[PDB]
């Protein structure tokens, strides 16, 4: 069934935030994970899965939990999504969730999603994310979707953000979900429990699931 | 918003269509993306061409370098120019727009989900 959508008291205000915002903004830059066509080569623990990836070496990607770990240990998978170095442990970089299986999951061509932003509940403008994947994770588009607006409005800055407020929605026919943007409040940002909101390696159907921006100013 | 088509029709393969649409609703300086979509007789509707809101588009691959959207400006109208007709292009297509944006509407969705209004479709048969 479907999230109940945020009220603003349930949303975290970026001026309650006193940390480093860079620390969220370096997430969605450039860099991010994408392998293509991989083998899980080891474990570590029973809720993750160990591939060798080239930077241009070692991924390590945990879920939230053994099902998910089983799932995709012997299968040959695409991996997307945002990592992370501090703190980062396994006996190198680390991420979570972000794994579809490749076979079957192929378009032909890449497809482009609508972005749709609202500012202070007003039509601010709409771009396209892409991706070639049937069933994409919600990480991978996420991940796009920021990344475009970290680049052309600014979204995370060295220091702060422009922005009071800012969430993403994902709407699938009935269902929708969402994620919060921003940090939440005090001098403390953990890149890795941040991201560990992706460990659950959400899907969806790149036909049909539509993305709305919510953005408020300060 | 309203989406009134017009320029449907029929001719031999080879030929040439040019449908029209005339968006009511917008104001002047409506920042929005329009498209062309299809729908063959037991198909899904398909995105054929889609135009943003600074001019530039996309194509589904099976129209490329044959079919050209545009917008005039100071006609108000969209327009989808079919050249080199294929049987294969026998369709109801059918004008989408979406909603108005203050900056731009960047978007060239070819996925009907995107599109917040649709006209009422205009046969077009090659044969």
């Amino acid at each position: 069934e479907s999230q109940p959508d945020p009220k603003p008291d349930e949303l975290h205000k970026s001026s309650k935030f006193t940390g480093l915002m860079e620390n969220m903004k370096v997430l969605y830059d450039d860099n991010h994970v994408s392998a293509i066509n991989v083998k899980s080569i080891d474990q570590f623990l029973y809720f993750d899965l160990i591939y060798s990836i080239k930077d241009t070496d070692n991924v390590r990607v945990e879920f939230k939990n053994k099902d998910l770990a089983d799932k995709y240990k012997d299968k040959y998978v695409d991996v997307f999504g945002a990592n992370y170095y501090y703190q980062c442990y396994f006996s190198k970089t680390c991420m979570y969730g972000g794994v579809t299986e490749h076979n079957g999951n192929q378009l032909d061509k890449y497809r482009s999603i609508t972005v749709r932003v609202f500012e202070d509940g007003k039509n601010l403008l709409s771009f396209d994310v892409q991706t070639n994947k049937k069933k994409v994770t919600a990480q991978e588009l996420d991940y796009l979707t920021r990344h475009y607006l970290v680049k052309n409005k600014k979204l995370y800055e060295f220091n702060n953000s422009p922005y009071e407020t800012g969430y993403i929605k994902f709407i699938e026919n009935e269902n929708s979900f969402w994620y919060d943007m921003m940090p939440a409040p005090g001098d403390k940002f953990d890149q890795s429990k941040y991201l560990m909101m992706y460990n659950d390696n959400k899907m969806v159907d790149s036909k049909d699931v539509k993305i709305e921006v919510y953005l408020t100013t300060k | 918003v309203q989406l009134v088509e017009s320029g449907g029709g029929s001719v031999q393969a080879g030929g040439s269509l040019r449908l029209s649409c005339g968006p009511s609703g917008y104001s002047d300086d409506s920042r929005f993306s329009m498209g062309w979509f299809r729908q063959a007789p037991g198909k899904e509707r398909e995105g054929v061409a889609v135009i943003n809101s600074h001019g530039d588009t996309a194509y589904a691959d099976s129209v490329k370098g044959r079919f050209t959207i545009s917008k005039d400006n100071g006609r108000n109208t969209l327009i989808l120019q079919m050249n080199s007709l294929k049987p294969e292009d026998t369709a109801i297509y059918v004008c989408a727009s979406t909603r108005a944006y203050q900056l731009y509407s960047g978007s060239r969705s070819l996925r009907p989900v995107d599109y917040d209004y649709w006209g009422q479709g205009t046969q077009v048969t090659v044969s």
